Formats: C-alpha cells, structure tokens, sequence
C-alpha cells in the first residue's frame, strides 16, 4: 500500500499516511413518537347502521395518524382496489384530508364505483370524478342488514333530469315528471316518485345480497401538513457505532447514556460549530449523547526496501482495543509490529509524543529519544579550565539560491 | 396610552438544546425599548406580522382572542377561549359579535352566533406574556408566566418564553380580538419584525440574556 | 467533502489530484513545525547539570532553575508563563518533543552558561568562576574589570532585584495568544462552511440524496462539492502563509539563542 | 460583488463567510502597514535638538 | 451542447493553472529568503572574520 | 444495437436516461450514461384494429426495478399481499401482464 501511494518501487526510510481507518456500523435502528392518535376507523368500518345509497354519508378524517394496514391485510374485504396510489405504499404518504364516504348497495353494483362508469347508481346516487385518488372498499353484509320478509329501509334513487357532478348529492324528493305533461305534485302516468326500496331478503342470491361500501378520497389542497401513514422504529443501542434515525434526524455515530438536561420542549442539542451531539428518545424521553464513531489516519513505518520488507502501523490517536505480537500504546496512537525497548538512542523516525522507532533489534522497536549525553561541570568558586592545544575544523554549508524560471501560455494549455 | 417596553418578547426560536453560547439569530422579534400600546378597561387590531402581547392582574378578565381576517361567516377564523373550566381552541366559520364578550349565575360567552363547517375543535398580581405567529399554515404560540409584585403596570426586567402550540390551520389571519369577563355582581400589544440579535445561553440552556443588534452603535 | 455518502466520492473521483496536493501541503507545514523547535532548543551537546551548592558570587538563580518538586521539574517562572497561555475530517497530531523534553533543554542551557560562560557555545566546557566571567563580560562593554570587584555586592542585588520584579511584571504574552487565537478561529469557520448550500437546495447530502432521483441529484451534488472543495482551498493556502511567518520568527529565535545565550553581542 | 442590488445580496449569503474571510484579511494587513512603520522610526524616547 | 461541455473543462483547467500559480509564489518567497541569507554569509563570512 | 418495441403514445417521454413510470421502471431501462438516440413515430393505422388489438402487452408488476438494458420475459404470478399465491389468482395474488 505504500509503494501504491508513492507509485513506486522502491521507498525510502521515513513514515507515510497510506489510508484511513473508519468504523463501521450496522443495523438502522428507528425511532419515533409513542403510538397515540392512530386514527379510530373502528366507527366507519365498524357501524351498527349504515347509510343509505341515495343520501350517502361523509366523514371527513382529519390530523390523525392513520395505519392503512390493518385495512389493507385484513382479508375480511371482499373488494379493495385503489386508483390514484397502489396500497402498500399508503402507509408512507401524507395528504391533507382523507374523506369517507359510507353506504350500502347490491352485490353486483360494486363495479359502477369507479372512475369512468355508467348505470343507475353512477348516473344519479353517487358519482366519482374521472381523476380520483383514494381507494374503495366493499365486503359483504348479508346477516346484518337483510331480514326475514324484506328490509325495505333501503332506498335508491332511479329518476333525475341529468347525471351527478362528481361527489355531489341529492336528497329531495320531488315527483319525477318523464313525459311533457307537468305533474302538479301528483303520481300517475309519467308522473313518478324517485325512490325505489331494495327489498333485501334472507334467502337471496349472492349479487342480491346488500354490500356495505367505504370510498377513502384523499385529497391535497394547499396547506401545510396533515395526516399520514405511520412510522416504525425499534430499539436504539449503546456503545456501537450505528446508523440512527430519531424522528426525522439522521446520522451516525455511538450512542451513550447523558448526564444534561435540556428544557422540556427541545429535542436535541448542539455544539459551537453546529454539530448535533445530544438526543432525547421520543419514546422513553432520555437525552443520549452522540461522539463521532471511530476513526484516524495509518501511518506505514519502514526501514526502506533496499533495507527489509518488514513494516510496522500506526493507527493515529486510537486505543489499542479496537483496532480491527507487539501492540504498543502511544500517546500518538497504536503501534504494531514493533517492540519497545528500554534503551533510549538517538532519534530515527520520529513517531511523536517523543516516541521514535528504528530497524535495530531484527525488527523494529519503540522507545523515547536520547536529548544527548551527559556531560558534568567541575565548577568551583575557585577553579579555572584552560586548554592546552587546539584543532582547525572545516565544515560545510548547503544553500539554495535559485530555482527554475518557467512561462506557460494559458491559451495553449 | 403608550408604553416602553424594555427587554420583553424574547422566545426560543426553536427546540434542539444549548448551553453557553452568544449564539445569533436572525428571526421576527420585538425590538428592545419599543412603543407599545396601552389598553384598560375593546378594539379590533391588526395582526400584518405577529404579536406580543402582555397582561396583568390576580382575577381573570383577559379570557383570550379572537383571530381572522374578517372576523365573521364568509371566511373562516380562530377562536381560542377559556371559561372557568379550561381552554377552549376552535376553528369554525363564526359570527362575532362586533362587540363580543363573556358575563359573570356566572352565565356568559355572548361571543358568537354561529359555529359553522368547524375544521378543528379542542377541549379540556400575574404577568402573562405570549407571542403569536402565524407562517406556513402553521399559528405557532409562545407564552411565559411571571409573578409581578405590582397589580397592573408593565414591569423591567428579562424574560424568555417557551413554546407553547402548534397548530396546522391554513387560516389567513389579518385582525385579532380580545375577550374579557364583565362586571354584573391592562393589557398592551406590540408587533413584531424582522432583526437579529444576539442570545446568551446558560449552562442548563435557557436564555438569560440578549442584545438588539440595530439599536446603538454599542450593540 | 463527500462525508461517508459514496455518490459523491465517485462524484469527487473527475477532480484529478485536487485532494492529493492538499495533503502534501498540509504534511509539509506539520514536518516544519518539529524542525523550528529542533533548531530553537537542541542546540546543546550534553545535558548539563548545575552543582548542589549556589556558590555564584552573590547571585541568585533560583527563580530560573528547575524545581525538583514537580513531574515537569519547570523553573518558577515556567510555570508563570505555562498558567498564562474529533470532527468531519479533522486531526491534531502531537509534537515529537514534549515539553518536559524542551524544559530539560532550557535548565541544560542555563546550566552550561551559569558555569562555563560561552565556552560549551564552542567547544568543550570549561569551568569559570561567576565572578570572573561577570568580570569577563565587563570587559567587553568597554569596562575595567576591577569596577565589577570592587562593586560585587551592589551588582548582585541589582541583578537579584530585578529578576524579582519580572514575576512581579507577569503574575505581555499576547504574541503567543495571537498564533493559538488565529488558528483556532481559521478552523471554526472551515466547520462552519459546511452548512452552506452554495446554491443547492439543501447543504446535507443525505436530504438532497433521499428527495431526488441520482440524474436530478448529481445536479446539487456538484455545486456543493465545487464549495467545499473552494472552502479548503482557501484554508490550505491560509495556513502556508502563515508558517512561513512563524518560520521567519523561529529563525530570529535560534539566531538569538546563538547570539545572545551562547555568547555576547 | 452585488453593488447595490437585493436581489444579488440574498443569493450571496448561499455562501456563507467568504466575504467576512475577505475583509478580515485585507484589515489584518492594514494594520500592520502602521506597525511597520512604527519599528522603523520610532526608536527614540525623546525628541532632540 | 458542446459549450456546457467545454465550459466544464476551462474552469477546471483555470483552476488547477492557478492554484499552480500561487504555489511557485510560495515557494518563491522561500528560496528568495535563503538567496538573501547566502548573500549575507558572502559578506560576512568570505570578505570578513565574523 | 437497435431495440424495437410498441408502446402509447404518452409513454414516449419514459424512453430517455433518468425517467420513471411502468415502462420505465420494469419493462425498458436505459442506463444513466446512454450514447445513443431514440426515434418514434405513429404507427395507429398499422398496430390499431377496430375492436381492440389486444396482443401489445406489458408488465405492470414487479419485484424491484431492471437494471438498465435489462429484460424480464417470466409470467409468474405476483404476490402483493404476505399471504403466499400458489399459482393461483385471487386477491393480492395478481397475473402480471396487462394488455
Ligand atoms: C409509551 O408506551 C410505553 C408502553 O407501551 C410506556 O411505558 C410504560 O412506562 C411506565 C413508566 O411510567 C411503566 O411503569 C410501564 O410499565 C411502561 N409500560 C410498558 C408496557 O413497558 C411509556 O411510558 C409510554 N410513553 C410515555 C411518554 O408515557
Ligand atoms: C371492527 O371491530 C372488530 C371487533 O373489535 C374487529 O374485529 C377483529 O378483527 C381481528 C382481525 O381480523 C380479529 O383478530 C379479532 O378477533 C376481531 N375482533 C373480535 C372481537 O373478535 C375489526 O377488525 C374492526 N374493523 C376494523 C376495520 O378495524
Ligand atoms: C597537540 O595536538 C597534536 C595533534 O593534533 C599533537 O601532535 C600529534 O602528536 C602525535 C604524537 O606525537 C603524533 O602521532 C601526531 O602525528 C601529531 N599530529 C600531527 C597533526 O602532527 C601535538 O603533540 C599536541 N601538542 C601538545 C603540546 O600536546
Ligand atoms: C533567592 O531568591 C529567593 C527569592 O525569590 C529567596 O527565596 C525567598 O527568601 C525569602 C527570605 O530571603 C523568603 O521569605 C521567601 O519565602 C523565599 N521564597 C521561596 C523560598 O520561594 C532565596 O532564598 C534566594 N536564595 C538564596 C540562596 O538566598
Ligand atoms: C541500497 O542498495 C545498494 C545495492 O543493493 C547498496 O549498495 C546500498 O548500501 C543500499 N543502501 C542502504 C541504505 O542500505
Ligand atoms: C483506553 O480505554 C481504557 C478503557 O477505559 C482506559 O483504561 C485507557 O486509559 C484508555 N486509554 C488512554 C490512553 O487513556
Ligand atoms: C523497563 O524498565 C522498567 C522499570 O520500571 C521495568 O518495569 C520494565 O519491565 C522494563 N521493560 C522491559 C521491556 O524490560
Ligand atoms: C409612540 O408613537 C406615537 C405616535 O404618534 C407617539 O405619539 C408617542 O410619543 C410614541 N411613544 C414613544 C414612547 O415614543
Ligand atoms: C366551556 O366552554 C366550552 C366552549 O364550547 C364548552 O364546550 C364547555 O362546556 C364550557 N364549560 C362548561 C362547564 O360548560
Ligand atoms: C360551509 O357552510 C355553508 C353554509 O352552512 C355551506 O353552504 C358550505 O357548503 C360549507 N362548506 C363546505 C365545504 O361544505
Ligand atoms: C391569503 O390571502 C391572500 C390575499 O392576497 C391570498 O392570495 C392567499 O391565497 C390566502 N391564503 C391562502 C392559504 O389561500
Ligand atoms: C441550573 O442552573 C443553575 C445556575 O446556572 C445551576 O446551579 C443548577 O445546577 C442548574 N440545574 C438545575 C437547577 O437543575
Ligand atoms: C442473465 O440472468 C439474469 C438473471 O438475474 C437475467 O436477469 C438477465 O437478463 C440474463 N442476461 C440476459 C442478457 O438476458
């Protein structure tokens, strides 16, 4: 690896940063708000009595927190098809309002609430426009609102002069007037009243059978927020790097039981700089700190190639204990494959924190650096030195004085 | 009347804990030593950019606001009430009295006439201070309770308000109201634009100073 | 500049060798930092030693000796002067001398003048007695020598008087702040420039990730890698002019120590 | 950069400290301009004729 | 299509040419404060007895 | 190369690098880099019968995007629902061609 980052064959003695060492974290551990408002539809899908075809009903399901889940799987709905959005990903969108819409038909009337159809029903009970969103949702409701002899209590509309506008509704009860001569509030020929019962039995065809119904219509105007899909999460570690999510803040790192105490209506702390480095869990509401994972520079030590092959590795600034013989702990960080010594030599490669290393004892080895010898001086209040001969010395001085003059011509290159 | 406010209005612009930290903001607050109105016993006001919004005394006459832009049917507006029971927020299409108001038997709330296509409901001396915000269909609220040891006169000192709601609306807001509880048996409002200033944050992380960056060549 | 993110490294990877000459330039700068100690302090031979007894003639060094009551073993006036003085990338690698090593240099060098005078500056030391050195260095200031003799006693409290009022004078190092306050503040902002956008629509490569798809997302991914890669440009270029201002000032320091420790000027 | 315009002003602040980091410097060495010139020739206590 | 192309290589050639340019001024003011140290030694050290 | 295929008339523009949609997410995806060029034309009087011509198919679901240049033949039947199929239709149990 060093000769790779050199881009070459042979290395000189010295020491060289060669690559990183960066912990890895696993799993991604989520985290969220208590399971609270998730949306009661056990009273639109859980009525005693529905609502009739001709005057539908319309609940208009607000801010919440809504699982299409447990409608989606649970298999007790005979029809289930939505338009706008394909239902598995219903629990990870947001809208701004969600309607409901409830009511009650025949069995085999389910395919005029759809986009783009035609029949009594779609014509003049209930019309859906031709860009809908939501879903529907249909089961079968025999036992419950047919009865011995005939439930006449449900009616639909089969007269009106023109077809609905989409989600508009019409509950008057004029008498219809289908020839020209005009009717004067009284029945006869061409002069009909507009609702009809279906006369729903206990032992009648499946097709003739009452089916309830529930349109879900979600719709997004202009505002800001509102209901959606809920969240999952499961349960945060401790003293391993990870890769964590808390309600919306997204990072990596190890997490570790606080000691501060924020006000209670903030969420997670700051340092100077603008880092986050606090928590608090949205379920349990305990603040966690969290210090960068991890991580540092590795250093190559060689005596050179035209010496030996052998290396040693500094793993800057990191405890010898987490690292993936001679393992050795500096103050500059963990040191391998060299042995320390006792000895104290002059400085070879500096390795720091007065630490050097050399190709001596063979292998490489550790130690701190030799300031020089020792010398004593016999001083005395009373005692003189005077030398008796002397040496000519001659030393050399190396000075740069120049470098090379180059031009470039920026158009040409 | 008019008053001086000295040091008053200062909320945290948000959650995320702090410490010690001369930290700087840039936001909507209410300008230190400005000319706030004074109001005794009333009017529609505007709203053009949030409010502050202080209150004095040991019974409760100021029963909360009525907020909008029309203040009536044809658009719809907040309204946030508190008989002797507990607060009472609502969102509907109303119609206020021009002079709308709350008895004190103890029968009252001559307030509306009308509760129409509700969007939103909610149920459940002293210096009371809140600041009301109203961006991106959210109406956000801050409010602090201080102990004064006067009755009724706006007091010096500093004092950071907490957050208290929020509220995903969508309501256009234009004018705002007050409430009061009649006799049958003090309260300012300044406005807010904005400045930046400069936060101190203690060890446990409240704000126990600030400086208004435009008032002086000092600051 | 990436972060962990793996699209913006191969993103990174069409820049060339842009990050490989900020690394050397900063590995310079570090290997320069050990050598301006090495030429101000380990300009001595032997490590000197002073003998038991203080027999200097009247003078009294013991405020600049070393104190063999501490782990450090710093003079007094050492430890006035030393009482006065992990992120997104970013390491500081510590010294190869520590500073017990550089104070045991300093009482070496003090203890070869106090009893050799500037003969251990040029060769082997030689002992002298304080006076006659004192008497020495009279001489070279154009002074007869027997003004020293005949005036010891009053030039030792002299000299004892004002080393006392130096402690008096520091319990100033400004120059040594400024270096410290500089630095620190020049690497407050490299930190602080990464939340910035530069004209993207959001300065963390996570949300730009998970709210584009790559063809849309390469977009943003490029300008806020062209500002931070402007950002420690700008740092790197910053920290090679200022070490080679305190370059220039760690040479007129080990002139001094030649000049004015090791002999008279 | 700008000139007068708020339109160009606000799109500026996208990158953060850089006109700080600017004036910063050129200050720095104004003020040593002053220093340099007080070392050269302020070298006497008095004033002497 | 071939001006955004090339415009993406002119900046990034401008700045690699520049950031050559400041670094010989760098390394210049260097080699120019050892020249001024040679030139003193000459004088003080040839032509004298320091 | 050259790829042949038939498709609507508004599916033209999920035929370019980066695009999604049911064509372009399984049926035909073009890599991120592409170096060729894309041509279209009408074909209604030729490919178009009176009554419908329901022999220009096209898949509708699939486990997980193609890789680009990517080609999925297979007529097993989907599973959307956790409930196994058993090569059987039913609810959430769907054949995964369309017509
Ligand atoms: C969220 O729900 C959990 C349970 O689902 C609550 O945990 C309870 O905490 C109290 C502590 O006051 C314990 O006495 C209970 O035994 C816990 N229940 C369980 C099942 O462990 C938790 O308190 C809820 N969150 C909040 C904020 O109250
Ligand atoms: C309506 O309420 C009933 C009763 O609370 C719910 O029926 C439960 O359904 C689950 C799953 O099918 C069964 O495990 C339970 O046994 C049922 N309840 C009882 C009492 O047996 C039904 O899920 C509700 N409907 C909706 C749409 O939520
Ligand atoms: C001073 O030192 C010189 C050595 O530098 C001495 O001369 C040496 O003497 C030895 C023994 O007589 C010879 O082997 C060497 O060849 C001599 N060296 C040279 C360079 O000639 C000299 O004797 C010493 N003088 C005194 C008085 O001690
Ligand atoms: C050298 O000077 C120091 C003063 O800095 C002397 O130490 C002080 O001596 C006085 C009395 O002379 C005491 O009151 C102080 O408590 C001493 N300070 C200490 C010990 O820290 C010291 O005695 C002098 N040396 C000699 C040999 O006289
Ligand atoms: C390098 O190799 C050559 C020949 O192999 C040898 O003469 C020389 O001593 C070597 N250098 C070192 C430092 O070992
Ligand atoms: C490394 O961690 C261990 C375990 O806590 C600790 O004892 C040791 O002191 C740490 N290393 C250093 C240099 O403090
Ligand atoms: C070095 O000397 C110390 C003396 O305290 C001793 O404890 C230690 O074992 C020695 N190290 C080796 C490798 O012998
Ligand atoms: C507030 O403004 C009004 C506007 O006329 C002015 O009369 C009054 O003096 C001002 N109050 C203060 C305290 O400046
Ligand atoms: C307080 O006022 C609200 C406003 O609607 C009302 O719902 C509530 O019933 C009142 N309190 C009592 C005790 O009636
Ligand atoms: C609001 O109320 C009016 C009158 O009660 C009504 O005409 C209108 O339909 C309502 N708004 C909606 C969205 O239904
Ligand atoms: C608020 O009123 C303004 C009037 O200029 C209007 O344009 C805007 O659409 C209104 N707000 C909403 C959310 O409709
Ligand atoms: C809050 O701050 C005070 C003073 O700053 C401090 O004494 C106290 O320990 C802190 N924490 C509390 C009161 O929980
Ligand atoms: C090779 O097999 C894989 C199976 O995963 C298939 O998806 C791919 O289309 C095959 N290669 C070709 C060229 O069809």
């Amino acid at each position: 690896e060093t000769k790779c980052t050199l881009k070459s064959f042979t290395v000189e003695k010295g020491i060289y940063q060669t690559s990183n060492f960066r912990v890895q974290p696993t799993e991604s551990i989520v985290r969220f708000p208590n399971i609270t408002n998730l949306c009661p539809f056990g009273e639109v899908f859980n009525a005693t009595r529905f609502a009739s075809v001709y005057a539908w009903n319309r609940k208009r399901i607000s801010n919440c927190v809504a699982d299409y889940s447990v409608l989606y799987n649970s298999a007790s709905f005979s029809t289930f098809k939505c338009y706008g959005v394909s239902p598995t990903k219903l629990n990870d969108l947001c809208f701004t309002n969600v309607y409901a819409d409830s009511f009650v038909i025949r069995g085999d009337e389910v395919r005029q609430i759809a986009p783009g159809q035609t029949g009594k029903i779609a014509d003049y009970n209930y019309k859906l426009p031709d860009d809908f969103t939501g879903c529907v949702i249909a089961w079968n409701s025999n036992n419950l609102d047919s009865k011995v002899g005939g439930n006449y209590n449900y009616l639909y509309r089969l007269f009106r002069k023109s077809n609905l506008k989409p989600f508009e509704r019409d509950i008057s009860t004029e008498i219809y007037q289908a020839g020209s001569t005009p009717c004067n509030g009284v029945e006869g020929f061409n002069c009909y009243f507009p609702l009809q019962s279906y006369g729903f039995q206990p032992t009648n065809g499946v097709g003739y059978q009452p089916y309830r119904v529930v349109v879900l219509s979600f719709e997004l105007l202009h505002a800001p927020a509102t209901v959606c899909g809920p969240k999952k999460s499961t349960n945060l570690v401790k003293n391993k790097c990870v890769n964590f999510n808390f309600n919306g803040l997204t990072g990596t790192g190890v997490l570790t039981e606080s000691n501060k105490k924020f006000l209670p209506f903030q969420q997670f702390g700051r340092d100077i700089a603008d880092t986050t480095d606090a928590v608090r869990d949205p379920q349990t509401l305990e603040i966690l700190d969290i210090t960068p994972c991890s991580f540092g520079g590795v250093s190559v030590i060689t005596p050179g190639t035209n010496t030996s092959n052998q290396v040693a590795v500094l793993y800057q600034d990191v405890n010898c204990t987490e690292v993936p013989s001679n393992v050795f702990q500096t103050r500059a960080g963990c040191l391998i494959g060299a042995e320390h010594v006792n000895n104290s030599y002059e400085c070879d490669i500096p390795i720091g924190a007065g630490i050097c290393a050399s190709y001596q004892t063979q292998s490489i080895i550790a130690y701190t650096m030799s300031l020089g010898a020792e010398n004593s001086v016999a001083y005395s209040n009373n005692s003189i030195a005077i030398p008796t001969n002397f040496t000519i010395s001659v030393t050399t001085e190396i000075l740069p004085v120049s470098m090379t003059k180059t031009s470039v011509d920026c158009t040409m290159y | 009347a008019y008053t001086n406010s000295f040091t008053r209005g200062v909320y945290y612009p948000d959650k995320v804990f702090r410490s010690s930290v001369l930290h700087s903001t840039q936001d909507l607050f209410l300008p230190f030593f400005s000319n706030v109105t004074w109001f005794h016993a009333n009017p529609v006001l505007p709203f053009n950019d949030g409010v502050y919004f202080a209150s004095t005394e040991k019974s409760n006459i100021i029963r909360g606001w009525i907020f909008g832009t029309t203040l009536d049917s044809k658009t719809q507006s907040l309204l946030i009430v508190n008989n002797a029971t507990n607060v009472v927020i609502k969102v509907c299409e109303f119609q206020f009295c021009n002079d709308p108001f709350l008895g004190v038997m103890e029968s009252e709330f001559r307030v509306y006439s009308s509760a129409n296509n509700c969007t939103f409901e909610y149920v459940s001396k002293n210096l009371r201070e809140f600041v009301f915000k109203n961006i991106d269909g959210y109406f956000k609220i801050y409010s602090k309770h201080t102990p004064i040891n006067l009755v009724r006169d706006l007091p010096q000192g500093f004092s950071a308000l907490e957050p208290l709601v929020d509220l995903p609306i969508g309501i256009n807001i234009t004018r705002f109201q007050t409430l009061l509880a009649l006799h049958r048996s003090a309260y300012y409002v300044g406005y807010l634009q904005p400045r930046t200033f400069l936060l101190k944050y203690n060890e446990n992380g409240t704000i126990t100073d600030a400086v208004d960056c435009a008032l002086d060549p000092l600051s | 500049i990436c972060g962990d993110s793996t699209e913006c490294s191969n993103l990174l990877l069409q820049y060339g060798s842009f990050c490989t000459q900020l690394n050397r330039a900063l590995t310079g700068i570090a290997v320069e930092q050990d050598k301006n100690t090495q030429e101000v302090f380990a300009q001595v031979k032997q490590i000197y030693k002073t003998p038991p007894i203080k027999d200097f003639g009247g003078f009294n060094f013991s405020q600049i000796l070393p104190d063999p009551s501490k782990p450090s073993k710093r003079s007094f006036i050492e430890d006035l002067l030393f009482n006065k003085v992990k992120f997104n990338g970013l390491t500081v690698l510590p010294p190869l001398l520590t500073d017990e090593m550089i104070a045991q240099y300093t009482s070496a060098l003090l203890a070869g003048t106090i009893t050799s005078g500037w003969t251990f500056g040029a060769g082997a030391a030689l002992q002298i007695p304080f006076a006659m050195q004192m008497a020495y260095r009279f001489n070279g200031i154009g002074v007869t020598q027997n003004v020293l003799y005949e005036n010891q006693k009053l030039i030792a409290n002299q000299f004892n008087s004002a080393i006392g009022k130096i402690q008096d004078s520091l319990s100033a190092l400004g120059k040594l702040q400024d270096v410290v306050n500089q630095n620190a503040q020049a690497l407050n902002t490299l930190v602080k420039q990464l939340s910035s956008n530069f004209g993207a629509i959001s300065s963390v490569l996570n949300d730009i990730l998970s709210r584009l798809d790559p063809p849309e997302a390469e977009v943003q991914i490029d300008r806020l890698i062209t500002g931070r890669l402007q950002s420690l440009q700008t740092y790197v270029t910053q920290q090679l002019i200022r070490a080679a201002e305190i370059r220039a000032s760690a040479n007129l320091a080990a002139t001094k120590m030649s000049e004015c420790v090791l002999g008279q000027s």
